[PDB]
């Protein structure tokens, strides 16, 4: 029922996050880069976006930026899931509109708890 | 000189080892917490991911170790009669999975008829081939339908001439004189998300020069690159 | 003039390889065994082997966080964030975290406070926990080879309008010529009693810079074959 | 007629996984945390195979291999060295000290077991 846009350039990462997401009964739409992610937003409006930062073509910081510039997009909660471990990376992502930043490597169980918290309420 | 680029190198090791570790940790914890929710083929697929990601991690530690061995002059090569046509075929086999992962085709043509004979260390020259092949994939074009890496074999100057050609992002002319040095990586918008240490070509160069050979490059930005490896017999 | 730092850099690169190889060996061997022994594994052993993979990944993660924190400190991007916190709980939390590693090498982890708890202090709890864990790990790593009464003790006290933390061990000790070099990046004591002990020589350099970002200092007293005391002084406010 | 294997490594984590793969074939396993303990265990029994780490506290594996060649009842016991030391010179030293095979860590458990079988079967 709940629809999640999963944005990451690693097929290996998408597969494990998608598996843990589908364990909760969520629908999953994948995007290999930030540009593809934005093209997919014309088909549907997800309940949650899970967003990588480092991607070719278009990175996740500019995805977050363009999400604030649209009216329907700006309210969609976003969890940044990223190998970028700096406090300044987190701060940039939060001020760009992200609700939560989680570092890789990550606990799948913690990630799912946080996915739930943004979806429920 | 080396002390400048050492800090970036340390961060680069961190970033490249982080990616397989993320997969290892995420896949292992998922298996552990989802034993009731995994069918047999998915359990085995997930275990294979852990295994294949460990192997990439192992390749990256062998890079660090080979470099410390080369810097210490601890690496003594051992030469023997080898078929380079089989060596090159064996090398392109090993790189196929990583190549299809980034939609890069891998090719092999020999100008001279096979099999070609040479007095080389098969393990170390295999290591040279794979580093050039890996690079051809790593630095290929972003969105292109005809991406490739070709290994071309030929006999010249009383020796073997291996060419590895790509149609990737190319190398700026100022960077052409520095790609072989330890820790050096071209810093740009087209290599921001590409992992690496800047050790591969330094290891390749030192190995090639231990065989009394040389390596050089020709590149145009936006077109591609050719790496030439000359080794005698 | 002095290309010793380049030689220490080459040692450091080999040491990263050695420290990361050990958990990787476990990960690979345990995963391949599970993959090939599903018909022969009982459930408790399957889960046990998965837990090893998970715990070995976690040690690997901590070693990668050491390399990243050092580069962050070297670039001066790591900017601390202070808040009020109890150091009695912080120290307790740290010794809890090091308990499994300590019992692995038969090392008792003790905690004393010369003043009554709780001791309030204005510090970054994440970064001071990182300082504590590095000193506790070192206490276990450089303990005697074979002895019955191994220990690492954290002693806490309030001094000089500030907090003084002592980490005491009864391990191998440190020579005098190495005492003024143990805080340097990449430096490790080379001897028969440190040959099998993994590490990068980054821990104490990270600890030193974290401590000095708080406006504090760290120093050492040690006798060879007896033990070592690491003193950490932080201002309270 | 179970083949007995002396397993010498300072890592409990390493011993457990090698011991599991060994016991899958039906071999008995005796563990040792260092080289000194390994040699003390040889008074109790004589193994058909010794699996030997190099880097251990108290006594290392080069020293163990050396002491195996001195005694005539040991000198004949095959040894697989299984070690994190990946140098060609480390391998060469192990083989000159009387080790039959040297395997690097990380290792494939199935290749390790394949080589264990080879040495136990003539
Ligand atoms: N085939 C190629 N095409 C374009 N650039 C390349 C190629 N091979 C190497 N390079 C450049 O040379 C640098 C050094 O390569 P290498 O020594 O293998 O280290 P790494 O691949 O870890 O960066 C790379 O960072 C890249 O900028
Ligand atoms: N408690 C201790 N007892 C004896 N020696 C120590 C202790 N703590 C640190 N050392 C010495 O100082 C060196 C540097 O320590 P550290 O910076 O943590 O690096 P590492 O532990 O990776 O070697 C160690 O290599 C060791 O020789
Ligand atoms: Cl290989
Ligand atoms: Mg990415
Ligand atoms: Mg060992």
């Amino acid at each position: 029922s709940k629809k999640v846009l999963l944005v990451d350039d690693s097929a290996v990462l998408r597969k494990i996050v998608s598996f843990n997401l589908k364990k909760e009964g969520y629908e999953v739409i994948e995007a290999e880069n930030g540009q593809i992610a934005l093209e997919k937003l014309s088909e549907f409006t997800p309940d949650l976006i899970v967003l990588d930062i480092m991607m070719p073509v278009m990175d996740g910081f500019t995805v977050l930026k363009k999400l604030q510039e649209k009216e329907e997009w700006k309210r969609i909660p976003v969890i940044v899931l990223t190998a970028k471990g700096g406090e300044e990376d987190e701060s940039l992502a939060l001020s760009l509109g992200a609700r939560k930043v989680m570092r890789k490597p990550f606990s799948p169980s913690q990630f799912i708890e946080e996915v739930k918290h943004l979806l429920n309420e | 000189r080396i002390d400048r680029m050492k800090t970036e190198f340390i961060a680069n090791i961190s970033h490249e080892l982080r990616t397989p570790l993320t997969a290892i940790k995420a896949y292992a914890e998922t298996i552990y917490n989802s034993l009731g929710e995994l069918d047999l083929s998915t359990l085995k697929e997930f275990l294979e991911v852990i295994i294949d990601q460990s192997n990439h991690l192992e390749n990256l530690l062998n890079e660090l170790l080979d470099f410390s061995r080369l810097e210490r002059k601890s690496l003594q090569i051992n030469r023997e009669k080898v078929d380079l046509c089989d060596l090159v075929e064996s090398a392109v086999n090993a790189i196929k999975e990583f190549a299809s992962s980034h939609n890069v085709n891998v090719l092999f043509e020999s100008n001279v008829p096979c099999p070609v004979e040479a007095y080389i260390d098969p393990t170390r020259i295999r290591q040279v081939l794979l580093n050039l092949l890996n690079n051809g994939v790593k630095y290929s074009k972003k969105d292109a339908p005809d991406k490739y890496v070709k290994v071309i074999l030929d006999e010249k100057d009383g020796g073997v001439l291996i060419i590895v050609e790509d149609n990737g992002i190319g190398i700026p002319d100022h960077a052409k004189d520095r790609i072989f040095e330890q820790f050096y990586r071209v810093d740009s918008s087209l290599t921001y998300e590409v992992p690496g240490t800047g050790l591969g070509l330094a290891i390749t160069k030192e190995i090639v020069e231990l065989h009394g050979g040389r390596i050089w490059v020709e590149s145009e930005v936006g077109k591609g690159s050719r790496f030439f490896v000359w080794i005698p017999k």
